């Protein structure tokens, strides 16, 4: 629709490498990225894709803001394959990548793919939600693998950034069928209901 | 008229360092800064544009090159606009050829108060740099032709001969200016490093001394033995005074070690 | 501290050496010269 | 290596403690009982069962009776010949070094045979013999006059287990902090 | 704005001569350092010399802190308040004031303003007034010898 | 073991971010420093600035852009081929415990072994402030290496356009003797290890140059012998220059 920026939180720990996917799925994420990537770069003339890999690597960021894929994909084979996740210090990466980007008018937004549940309490996430919820920082929340042992710890977070679908606060929950990686995230609304495709 | 120019401290290093290393090609730079009135221009920081083989033409500035850069430096803090941009002279005093006029006609119509400098890192060795700069015409105070650049004092015109030769004639392609630099409290103290790490190093000319300690007096009385007998045929004073006093002072550094 | 006595006759004598230096030559400025 | 990680279960650390001490009472390197305090070794086993031989060795290298000797290890381990040789090495480096810093005032470290002959109950022959190993091992740069019956200890050991001293070494820094400070303003005015 | 900003510093100085208002003294010294025109800065120098006149030793307090200041044009006007507040009769230690801070300051706009200075603590004697200008005239930086120039034309004419 | 010497060019750009960027709330300032490492003497001829922010109550959470890494480095190799990254600099003495964390982002770009050079903005010492720090398997130390500035006449020539013994040495002997003891009153509020093994050996290696007293007189007196006839000469100068005036005295009465 509009100009936004849009930064993608992959999940290098443990649970990462199981069969969610054929082969590994620690390798099928480097297709979600290209998938986005085509999807956001057609539809507005000028548009950049960051990456932050928070699960047993550090808070460190593998790829900023960039208009080529080479280095993105090529950065996923080399980085941490094994770890533990953390979503309560990973978040706060994406915060302070967004003030880094190109335009000031894009809408601030932030993808996060979560693989399996984190160990941390789930208190942090309430002040933090808060914290982006101020800001008006778009949260896209997806969930899948996680759901058959246990339950979703991501809720409460959600709870206290709830905003209506129009700003904020859009959490999703992935159907465990036989179904492609790349059409899971396209049926559900992310890439809908935009510009072009 | 004289107008005073405002460069900051951090600004002529940089632009010193950049037009001493490679001594010929006469390289070249952008800056940033800040203005008041016609009659201030203020410089904060410096940019450095890439080298090319063509010695500052039409085709060595890349419009793709310095907006990208632009962007970077306005999250690193810096606010201000470009300036104008400040040319390497090697060997020559200040002034303007035909192919920096011509060069510097083409960004009139980008920026108006760009302001040409011309830098001279070869012969500014002798402690006072060398350097003027020669500002464009963005009016307001002008039209076509008025009296600006308050606050006349200081130096003169200086330049070599076709800058001097107009100026309130004509004021637009070129006119002559002065340099000015700014200080502070904190950036005194900050170039004040040079003079417990330095104690260690005061004791090591004192430590291989005191291997040689008979054979260093011993070189100096008998050289003065022979300066003294120079004095006897006379019948010099020069060089026996410094030979004394290098003696001098090598004996109370000895005394500060104990 | 026999040494450093030596050393003050020497000071003593710089000091005394520009007690009289340019008096006797102060009167060569304000009379008329040639 | 071993209690960080790859495998800190108590399995492979009670095989291991029965070799620290053997090495540690066989082994002249590392001072003696030194390095035993450091790491938790004797808090994970037990006190008997033939464990209880470190604790006699901080008792007979300080006391220095004989009859703890003796008793300190059993003919199941003493019959090797490593200790046999190493039977006096064990008690030269202690009785050597607490002599050291008893005599040490201020600048004399110097020692006697006597002072050493009381200690270690050998002839001035096996004083000379027994220092000298351990000099030439780098842990004294000091040396022994056999002629004036003197010995020359310098300062190479660190000399750890400490807590005594840093009182008094407090005071010390006082001391050279206030000289300085003196000196310092003397040269100011003149 | 600097355009009308040259005229209102030196307009406020003419209204504060002789005894002045005091908080007009902070006021004045605190926004000159904030402000960021040549002209206006340069210009409030010289107002805060025309505020104190005649003062003497009670202006001894904006004396010292104009002069612990390390900008170009705050200590330009530093030696004009010496010079109008001990106009007249003057006192011993406003000359030996004058004179360190034209000696170990480089700015030679500084050390001009304080050599022309003294011509208004002599106006008591015009007599001995060149004694003291011929053994500055001789001097380096020939913007000093310019400010020691007027030191007659100020006294003695 | 090795040198660092660095350049008033550097020095002076890494204390003029602070008040550029206008960092307060008691943050840092983290910027990356070029030069070549190979040498024994490590040259820093260039510094930049690039955009840091931690938080203070979380020591965990670190964000640094790499696309000033890779852009500045497009800027160099087309203007100094020469000058590649050898580290990174912070804006304050005090070391942090993130310092191992900035080292793992800097070992795949450096090719050699990362720089850690330590810059005090408040200048609250005495002499140079700067300190060099070089992290080595130890997991890792910090050994650091004396700091000095680099004599060339493209750096020193503009401060003296800008500007223009013992008494200094025994006022930073002061300061050594006071961090020592600080280090062991707060030592003992903590209970009641390096740095105890090493000073227990400043003490046996000043009453024990006292022995030494005997020794040191003997070249103490050849200073005043030196000086004894150093100072005869200085009258062969100051008696030729009255001889000299007195002759100058009879050229102006005769004429």
């Amino acid at each position: 629709m509009v100009l936004e920026a849009t930064v993608l939180v992959i999940d290098n720990s443990e649970y990462s490498r199981n069969g969610d996917f054929p082969r590994t799925r620690f390798e099928a994420q480097i297709d979600s990225v290209e998938f986005i990537f085509q999807a956001k770069r057609n539809s507005n003339p000028e548009n950049t894709v960051g990456l932050i890999s928070g699960a047993g690597a550090n808070p460190r960021v593998l790829s900023t803001f960039t208009a080529e894929f080479g280095k993105i994909l090529a950065g996923l084979h080399d980085t941490q394959i094994e770890g533990k996740l953390h979503m309560a210090t990973a978040l706060q990466i994406a915060q302070l990548t967004l003030k880094h980007r190109q335009n000031k008018v894009q809408h601030q937004r932030i993808v996060a793919f979560v693989c399996s549940p984190i160990s941390d309490s789930r208190d942090e996430l309430i002040r933090l939600a808060k914290t982006l919820k101020k800001n008006n920082v778009a949260v896209d929340i997806i969930n899948f693998g996680e759901i058959e042992q246990n339950t979703e710890l991501l809720d409460e977070f959600i709870a206290a950034v709830n905003n209506p679908q129009e700003e904020t606060s859009h959490l999703l929950t992935v159907t465990p069928g036989p179904r492609l990686l790349y059409e899971n995230i396209a049926s559900s609304p992310i890439i809908l209901e935009e510009g072009s495709s | 008229t004289k107008e005073t120019v405002y460069i900051s401290s951090i600004a002529l290093l940089k632009m010193l360092k950049h037009g001493r290393a490679g001594v010929p090609m006469e390289v070249m730079g952008l800056m940033l800064g800040e203005f008041v009135d016609d009659y201030t221009v203020n410089v904060v920081d410096v940019f450095a544009m890439p080298q090319s083989g063509t010695g500052v033409s039409v085709e060595a500035v890349d419009d793709v090159f310095q907006a990208k850069m632009m962007d970077m430096l306005k999250q690193t803090g810096r606010d201000q606009m470009v300036v104008g941009w400040y040319h390497s002279h090697p060997g020559f005093g200040c002034w303007l050829s035909s192919v920096d006029v011509n060069t510097q006609k083409s960004f009139e119509q980008l920026n108006s108060r760009a302001v040409a400098v011309v830098v001279d890192p070869i012969q500014s060795v002798k402690g006072k740099v060398v350097i003027d700069a020669f500002r464009l015409i963005d009016t307001g105070a002008l039209i076509n032709n008025l009296e600006p650049r308050q606050t006349t004092s200081n130096t003169g015109l200086l330049n070599k001969a076709n800058i001097q030769a107009l100026i309130h004639g004509l004021n637009r392609h070129y006119y002559s200016l002065n340099i000015d630099y700014h200080k502070t409290a904190k950036e005194t103290k900050m170039l004040m490093n040079l003079h417990y790490e330095e104690k260690e190093e005061s004791n090591l000319a004192a430590t291989k001394s005191m291997v040689k300690i008979a054979e260093q007096y011993s070189k100096r009385i008998e050289e003065e033995k022979e300066l003294t007998e120079e004095e006897l045929k006379t019948r010099p004073k020069k060089h026996l005074s410094e030979t004394a006093d290098e003696t001098l002072e090598n004996n109370i550094v000895s005394v500060l070690t104990a | 501290q026999v040494f450093d006595e030596r050393i003050k006759f020497a000071n003593q004598l710089h000091d005394e050496y520009l007690v009289s230096m340019r008096y006797p030559e102060d009167k060569k400025t304000q009379q008329n010269e040639k | 290596t071993l209690e960080p990680s790859t495998s800190i279960t108590l399995a492979e650390r009670q095989q291991l403690a029965y070799d620290l001490s053997i090495s540690a009472l066989l082994g002249d390197k590392i001072y003696n009982f030194g390095e035993l305090l450091h790491h938790p070794i004797m808090e994970t086993i037990v006190n008997d069962s033939n464990y209880d031989w470190l604790f006699q060795l901080l008792n007979a290298l300080t006391v220095g009776d004989f009859d703890k000797f003796d008793s300190l290890i059993k003919v199941q381990i003493s019959k090797i010949p490593i200790l046999a040789q190493h039977e006096s090495f064990l008690r030269q480096k202690i009785c050597l070094m607490t002599l050291i810093e008893t005599v040490f005032v201020k600048n004399i470290r110097m020692l006697s045979f006597e002072d050493i002959s009381k200690a270690t109950h050998l002839p001035k022959d096996n004083v000379e013999h027994l220092v000298m190993r351990a000099i030439s091992l780098g842990l004294l740069k000091g040396s022994i006059d056999q002629v004036n019956e003197l010995v020359t200890i310098s300062w190479v050991q660190p000399r750890i287990i400490s807590g005594d001293q840093i009182t008094k070494m407090k005071d010390r820094l006082v001391e050279w902090n206030d000289q300085v400070e003196k000196l310092g303003k003397k040269m100011e005015a003149r | 704005s600097a355009t009308s900003g040259e005229a209102a510093a030196l307009g406020m100085g003419l209204c504060m001569l002789g005894t002045g208002k005091p908080e007009a003294i902070h006021d004045m010294f605190t926004y000159s350092q904030e402000t960021q025109h040549g002209n206006i800065t340069r210009g409030l120098a010289v107002g805060l010399a025309l505020i104190n006149y005649g003062r003497q030793e009670l202006a001894d307090d904006l004396i010292t802190k104009m002069l612990a200041s390390d900008e170009s044009l705050l200590r330009y006007g530093g030696a004009f308040t010496i010079a109008l507040a001990y106009a007249g009769t003057g006192n011993n230690s406003a000359v030996k004031r004058l004179l360190h801070v034209a000696v170990s300051d480089s700015n030679d706009d500084v050390r001009r303003a304080a050599v022309i200075a003294l011509g208004f603590v002599l106006l008591r004697d015009y007599t001995t007034v060149p004694r003291i200008v011929q053994l500055l005239s001789k001097s380096h930086n020939a913007h000093v010898r310019c400010g020691t120039a007027f030191a007659l034309g100020i006294a003695c004419a | 073991h090795e040198k660092v010497t660095i350049a008033p060019l550097v020095l002076l750009s890494a204390l003029d971010h602070y008040e550029r960027t206008q960092t307060k709330e008691n943050k840092r300032c983290v910027g990356v420093i070029l030069g070549d490492a190979n040498s024994s003497t490590i040259r820093v001829t260039n510094s930049f600035a690039l955009p840091f922010e931690e938080d203070e109550k979380n020591s965990d959470v670190w964000f640094l852009d790499h696309n000033y890494i890779e852009n500045m480095n497009e800027m160099c190799k087309k203007i100094n081929a020469k000058e590649k990254l050898i580290g990174w600099y912070h804006s304050g003495p005090k070391l942090r415990a993130s310092d191992l964390k900035i080292n793992e982002l800097f070992k795949k770009y450096t090719q050699n072994n990362p720089l850690l050079l330590i810059v005090d903005v408040k200048q609250q010492g005495v002499g140079l402030p700067t300190d060099a720090y070089v992290a080595i398997e130890q997991e890792k130390t910090f050994l650091h290496l004396p700091c000095t500035i680099e004599a060339e006449e493209a750096e020193e020539i503009g401060v003296e356009h800008l500007l223009r013994i013992r008494l200094t040495n025994q006022l930073k002997s002061l300061k050594g003797l006071q961090s020592k003891l600080k280090d062991v009153v707060e030592y003992l509020d903590k209970v009641i290890h390096t740095i105890l093994g090493k000073l227990q050996d400043v003490f046996n290696l000043n009453n024990l140059q006292k022995a030494l007293t005997v020794k040191t007189n003997d070249e103490l007196m050849v200073i005043y012998i030196s000086n004894l006839v150093r100072s005869i000469i200085a009258f062969d100068d100051l008696i030729e220059n009255k001889i000299q005036n007195k002759k100058i005295q009879e050229q102006r009465v005769k004429d």
